[PDB]
């Protein structure tokens, strides 16, 4: 969860209350390199679920 | 064999901090005894690793 | 990553999974924290001709609600066609 | 200059696992019981 | 539907929902007062407040409806209307993948009949309406405040209730308890007048008086 | 036009029956409330306050309004009896901290601009 | 599409029945769970040595408010009051008057940081990049009054944090 | 764009707290399934409606 | 610049100071009155006037999108210097 | 029919060993109830039309799984429950009498929005 707050904070600047999704779309574009890091989180997340 | 290497790394930390006196200073001030590359220093005395 | 080979085996055996391939601590595979400057695209309305707002004004295309009835042998109907039964997943029907 | 936007790699990202993987483990039920019975007999003796 | 910025229109739903409105009005003339379908395709049935149970039961149980889920039940305060309170029922039909809104009205003193017999979800929703707007639902299992403080006097969501209320709380050491006192604000709420003097939407222009 | 759905009472005589019944329940309940909440007031003080609240509205003549006031009272009874309330809520009727406010022209004049 | 999470029936052959019995009597599955906790024991902890180590942040981070300057040293703020109008919390209070040189400048610029929700709307609304939510998050106080910021406080924060603030804007102004 | 992503809906059978646990845990897996598709089919263009 | 009152309190760039008989200066007893020492009115005046060769000049404040909205300043009056309404910079037309 | 289902899949809903017979009994019951309703009422004319459709499909198709597909009401046990609900509604309509004209027209501007 801490790592996913880092994805909120990188798009919006807030770990929780981003206020990112607004009527008409979103406030700012994804910063470069974010999707690569989201892929890394997703690649290793199923294992964390299995441990649970 | 791996254990012996690990123990060497634990003693090189003591020398890398300037000896036992330096090693203990950081242990009690910082609760960490890792040794890192000095990126720089500021005008107030803080060191960055 | 700094774990000795014995410890890697011990925790791999106990867990039962190759934990060193999918470590939960990020190392050097993350993106750089300083990135090249972007250059973002422009919208469909960034045009110098044939771009009158009266042709792309959604707010002004909204109309007041239609009044179907007001106090002021048909076949029966449903609010919408009956819903379609779902199909079992072919990826993994049963967990 | 050309547009630069956070976009997927040209070939696409590698496959991402999502299904459950609880590996099967251990010895058979018969074998585990036999070992326990064997330890008792040796200890009793 | 090639205009990038404009919401697409779905006429198939508009024709479908409009017909079902005629269907309800024909079947329940005694209570239905108006049926309207919006530009973004949502059907609203407006009824006399004495048909809440008949209309809701028909929608729940009729085989060409089957609105088994009460998604929400709320109220709106419109002071200018002599019946200031508009009671709104939003229902979901899983069988037909459709939603319908039912509207009725009441005033400060006139009760509405509780819908708990039709949907057991309405118990708490009706309690909230009473607490927040002061509308009484007759024959309710247990009608009592749900969101406001114990002993709170007033109905906050009415348009005539001040935003910051009439009383505020603090702890007093003399009596060694939390006490309520009239509200005084170090910084008064600043009312901003934002409406523009120029009309924006001609299609909704109200006929001149 | 004047024909209106009732709440419970069809006339003021039937409503005033419910007011009196409610006063009975409150009058029985003050002795327990003082004991249970461990208040530092007397039973007479609490029963006086109940009388004051019932007196405030002594002017109404609409059966429907009286029904609502009775409904609201009965709710406050369920709260107090069941100890949903707390000592702070019960003691808010007595306004102990609020220092007396002036109620004569000269006193209002010396302090502020209010009527 | 849908899948069934728990609609499997067991096998009633003797080997399967015996295996389940062993699981019941020898607590195999419970022992399995003990292994996972044992594996985690020999993993490196995720803890950081705060305050000597800090958690990562981005240039977009919304922190302590500051009032900025042009390179000349002149205040960027022109008292337009757009920040005051957009603030969802009514946390900003502004009074303005003509300066002795005729400039449109503020006499009051107060932010109640106990009303702020740190949403950044006031730095979006500003047309001159004057009010910014800076990087700092370590400004906790021993009293409430210390969190009611006036113009002098916000200007000192700008002069205190300008070097970091400007660099972060340089990184993100193309996304804005 | 939930109609352009493929995912399976977990369904219970006994209506108990255990089935709801399994639905939520399996819903986490499907979200990873959706995230993989969103990462690879992310389109270029603007991010807020071009109507100022 | 920061000038001090007869009581000793520092005056702000808005001219605010507590007069001798005001009780509100007790809040500074044992603490401080925070005043920014860089007065923007004094620093802008230090900037030299720019000599340009046109009747009209544009100012964005510097930095492009990091400055202020672009405006155009008329320099046809020789009894004054064109000033920007945003950044306070002054311009003058250079006699051709 | 075929092999009986082990489960409907819905909690609290039990498999019916005699689906066709139960449906025929219920749909026929509904038509009897609708007889008491006045003829011109639209509830009678519509409820008859759909119910007689459903009744015809039960008699035509012996197999349950084919019947479920044609009825488009989910599992046959879901359909049976819906029949019971309509029967309950039909009996209530007789007392409500919603085919009668509107009780009262709303105030002048009750449904006007914006105000
Ligand atoms: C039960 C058996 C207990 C004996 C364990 C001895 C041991 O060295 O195990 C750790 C050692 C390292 O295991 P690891 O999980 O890979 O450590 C992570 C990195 O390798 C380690 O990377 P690193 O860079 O951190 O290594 C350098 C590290 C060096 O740390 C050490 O040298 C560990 C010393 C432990 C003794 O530097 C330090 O932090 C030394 C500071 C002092 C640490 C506190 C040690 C207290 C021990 C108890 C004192 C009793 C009096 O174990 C092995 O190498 C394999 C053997 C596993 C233990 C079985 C021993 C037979
Ligand atoms: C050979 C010559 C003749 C002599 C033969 C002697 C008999 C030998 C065969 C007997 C088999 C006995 C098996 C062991 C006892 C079974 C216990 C039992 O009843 O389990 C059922 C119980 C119940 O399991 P359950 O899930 O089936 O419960 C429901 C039971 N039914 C369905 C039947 C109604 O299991 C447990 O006890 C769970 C305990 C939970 C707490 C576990 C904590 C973790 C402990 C892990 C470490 C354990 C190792 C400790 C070692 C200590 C070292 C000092
Ligand atoms: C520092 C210390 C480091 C060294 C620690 C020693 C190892 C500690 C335990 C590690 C746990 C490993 C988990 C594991 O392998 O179990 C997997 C497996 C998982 O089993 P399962 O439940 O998943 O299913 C497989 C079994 N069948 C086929 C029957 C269904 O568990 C076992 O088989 C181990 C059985 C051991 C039983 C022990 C209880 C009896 C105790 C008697 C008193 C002694
Ligand atoms: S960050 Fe948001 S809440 Fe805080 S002062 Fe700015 S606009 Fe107001
Ligand atoms: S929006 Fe910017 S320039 Fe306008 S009043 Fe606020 S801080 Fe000053
Ligand atoms: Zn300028």
């Amino acid at each position: 969860r801490e790592k996913m707050f880092e994805f909120y904070e990188r798009v919006s600047g807030a770990r929780m209350h981003a206020a990112y999704v607004r009527p008409g779309g979103v406030h700012q574009d994804l910063p470069l390199g974010l999707m690569d890091d989201i892929y890394e989180f997703s690649k290793n997340f199923s294992l964390r679920i299995d441990e649970l | 064999m791996e254990l012996l290497q690990v123990l060497k790394r634990g003693l090189q930390q003591v020398s890398g901090h300037g000896g036992l006196r330096g090693y203990l200073r950081v242990l009690f001030r910082a609760n960490d005894v890792r040794v890192g590359t000095l990126v720089g220093e500021d005008k107030y005395g803080n060191k960055y690793y | 990553a700094s774990a000795t080979r014995f410890i890697q085996w011990l925790r791999n055996w106990a867990s039962g999974r190759d934990l060193q391939a999918k470590l939960q601590l990020r190392y050097q595979e993350i993106s750089k924290r300083t990135q090249p400057p972007p250059k973002l695209p422009v919208g469909p309305s960034h045009k110098l001709s044939n771009n009158y707002y009266c042709t792309r004004d959604g707010r002004r295309e909204a109309m007041p609600p239609s009044i179907v009835m007001s106090s002021q042998e048909k076949k029966a109907v449903s609010p919408a066609p009956p819903i379609k039964r779902w199909e079992l997943s072919q990826d993994e029907p049963y967990l | 200059s050309k547009v630069k936007q956070d976009m997927p790699p040209v070939g696409g990202y590698g496959p991402i696992d999502y299904k459950r993987n609880l590996p099967r483990r251990g010895l058979s039920g018969y074998s585990m019981f036999a070992v326990g019975i064997g330890a008792l007999l040796f200890g009793y003796w | 539907d090639t205009r990038p910025t404009v919401r697409p229109r779905n006429d198939v739903a508009h024709k479908q929902l409009s017909a079902f409105g005629e269907y309800v009005a024909e079947i329940l003339p005694k209570y239905v007062q108006q049926v309207q379908v919006s530009c973004f395709n949502e059907l609203e049935i407006c009824i006399h407040p004495d048909g809440v149970i008949p209309v809701l039961t028909f929608l729940r149980d009729h085989s060409n409806a089957q609105f088994k889920s009460l998604a929400d039940l709320t109220a709106v305060d419109i002071p200018t209307r002599q019946n200031r309170f508009e009671i709104v029922y939003n229902l979901l039909s899983l069988r037909f993948n459709s939603r319908i809104r039912v509207k009725t009205y009441t005033d400060e003193l006139t009760p509405i009949e509780s819908s708990v017999p039709v949907y057991k979800a309405a118990n708490w929703y009706e309690r909230e309406i009473w607490d927040m707007f002061g509308v009484f639902f007759a024959n309710h299992p247990d009608l009592r405040r749900i969101l406001t403080d114990y002993g709170f006097e007033g109905h906050p969501f009415r348009k005539d209730f001040p935003l910051s209320g009439y009383v505020e709380l603090r702890y007093d050491d003399e009596v060694k308890r939390v006490v309520a006192e009239p509200v005084e604000l170090a910084q008064e709420f600043r009312k901003f007048d934002l409406n523009s003097p120029w009309e924006a939407f001609p299609a909704y222009r109200q006929p001149p008086e | 036009s004047t024909s209106v759905k009732p709440i419970f009472s069809r006339d003021m005589n039937e409503a005033k029956r419910r007011v009196r019944e409610l006063y009975r329940a409150w009058y029985r309940e003050v002795p327990n409330t003082v004991h249970l909440f461990q208040l530092d007031i007397s039973v007479k003080q609490g029963r006086d306050k109940v009388r004051e609240m019932f007196k405030k509205n002594a002017h109404i003549t609409d059966p429907r309004v009286v029904d609502l006031l009775v409904i609201k009272g009965k709710m406050e009874l369920e709260e107090t009896i069941k100890v949903w309330k707390q000592r702070t809520h019960v003691m808010r009727f007595f306004h102990e901290t609020e220092a007396p406010r002036p109620k004569d022209f000269l006193s209002k004049f010396y302090v502020g601009h209010d009527p | 599409t849908y899948k069934y999470v728990n609609l499997r029936e067991p096998s009633m052959d003797m080997k399967s029945v015996t295996d389940r019995a062993a699981q019941t009597l020898l607590w195999t599955e419970l022992i399995r769970g003990l292994g996972m906790t044992l594996s985690y024991l020999f993993r490196e902890p995720a803890t950081i040595n705060y305050p000597f180590e800090k958690g990562p942040l981005s240039p977009r981070f919304r922190g302590e408010h500051a009032l900025r300057r042009y390179p000349s040293g002149e205040e960027r703020c022109i008292a337009c009051k757009l920040c005051e109008a957009v603030c969802p919390a009514q946390a900003i209070t502004i009074e303005a008057e003509p300066r002795a040189d005729g400039s449109r400048r503020t006499t009051r610029y107060d932010i109640d940081m106990t009303k702020c929700i740190y949403c950044g709307f006031c730095q979006e609304a500003c047309p001159v990049d004057a009010i910014v939510e800076g990087p700092n998050f370590e400004f906790s106080t021993e009293t409430h009054e210390e969190l009611l910021y006036n113009k002098e406080k916000l200007l000192n924060n700008g002069d205190k944090w300008e070097a970091e603030i400007a660099a972060n804007i340089q990184a993100d102004y193309l996304y804005r | 764009v939930y109609d352009q992503v493929e995912f399976d809906v977990p369904i219970g059978s006994r209506g108990d707290c255990y089935d709801r646990y399994l639905c939520r845990v399996e819903e986490m897996r499907q979200s990873i399934r959706i995230i993989s598709q969103c990462l690879n089919k992310m389109p270029p263009g603007e991010i807020k409606v071009d109507d100022a | 610049g920061v000038r001090t009152s007869p009581t000793g309190e520092k005056v702000t760039h808005t001219g605010q100071v507590y007069d001798d008989g005001d009780y509100r200066k007790v809040r500074f007893v044992g603490r401080q009155k925070e005043v920014n020492e860089n007065f923007a009115i004094d620093l802008i005046a230090e900037q030299p006037v720019s000599q340009v060769g046109s009747r009209v000049i544009s100012c964005d404040g510097g930095g492009g999108a990091l400055g202020h909205p672009r405006v155009y300043i008329n320099l046809d009056k020789e009894t004054k210097t064109g000033t920007c309404g945003y950044c306070g910079l002054q311009f003058r037309q250079q006699h051709h | 029919a075929g092999l009986l289902k082990k489960t409907t899949g819905l909690v609290g809903l039990a498999v019916c060993e005699t689906p066709h017979e139960r449906l025929k009994i219920l749909y026929t019951k509904i038509l009897d109830v609708l007889g008491h309703i006045p003829k011109n009422a639209a509830y009678r004319k519509y409820t008859e039309q759909i119910t007689n459709e459903k009744l015809s499909m039960v008699k035509a198709e012996p197999d349950v799984k084919k019947l479920e597909e044609r009825l488009q009401g989910g599992q046959i046990e879901e359909v049976i429950l819906q029949a019971e609900n309509e029967l309950s509604l039909a009996r209530k309509m007789i007392q409500w009498k919603p085919w009668e004209p509107l009780v009262e027209e709303p105030p002048a501007s009750q449904w006007k929005w914006p105000i």
